[PDB]
């Protein structure tokens, strides 16, 4: 849980109110099993961008 | 881009845009990270 929350603050500093969002609620566990590597911080921001976008297709 | 579409891309980029431009064009890239930061500036509010 501390890893999840640390990655949440690293991504954007998102508020827990946005942590409760479904796109976050599903992807934070997958972002937990990563970012322990050297990968990036920016990649996760762009990933959240495009996934949040995929989610909102009216 | 296949043979035809590659040919047409080079047709524009070497004939149509040059002759109508008369050497007036520029061409380059915007920053690769500050666009991501602008997206992040739009993102942190999640209300519908």
């Amino acid at each position: 849980e501390k890893k999840k929350q640390q990655m949440l603050t690293g991504v954007l500093g998102l508020q827990p109110t946005m942590a409760n969002h479904p796109v976050l609620g599903v992807f934070l566990p997958k972002y937990a099993k990563q970012n322990g590597g050297n990968v990036d911080k920016t990649a996760f921001r762009l990933d959240l961008i495009r996934m949040l976008a995929l989610h909102r297709l009216n | 881009p296949s043979n035809e579409n590659t040919i047409l891309s080079k047709i524009f980029y070497f004939c149509v845009l040059p002759a109508l431009s008369n050497n007036k064009a520029c061409g380059a890239g915007v920053n690769v990270k500050e666009l991501v930061l602008d997206l992040f500036y739009t993102e942190p509010f999640i209300c519908p």
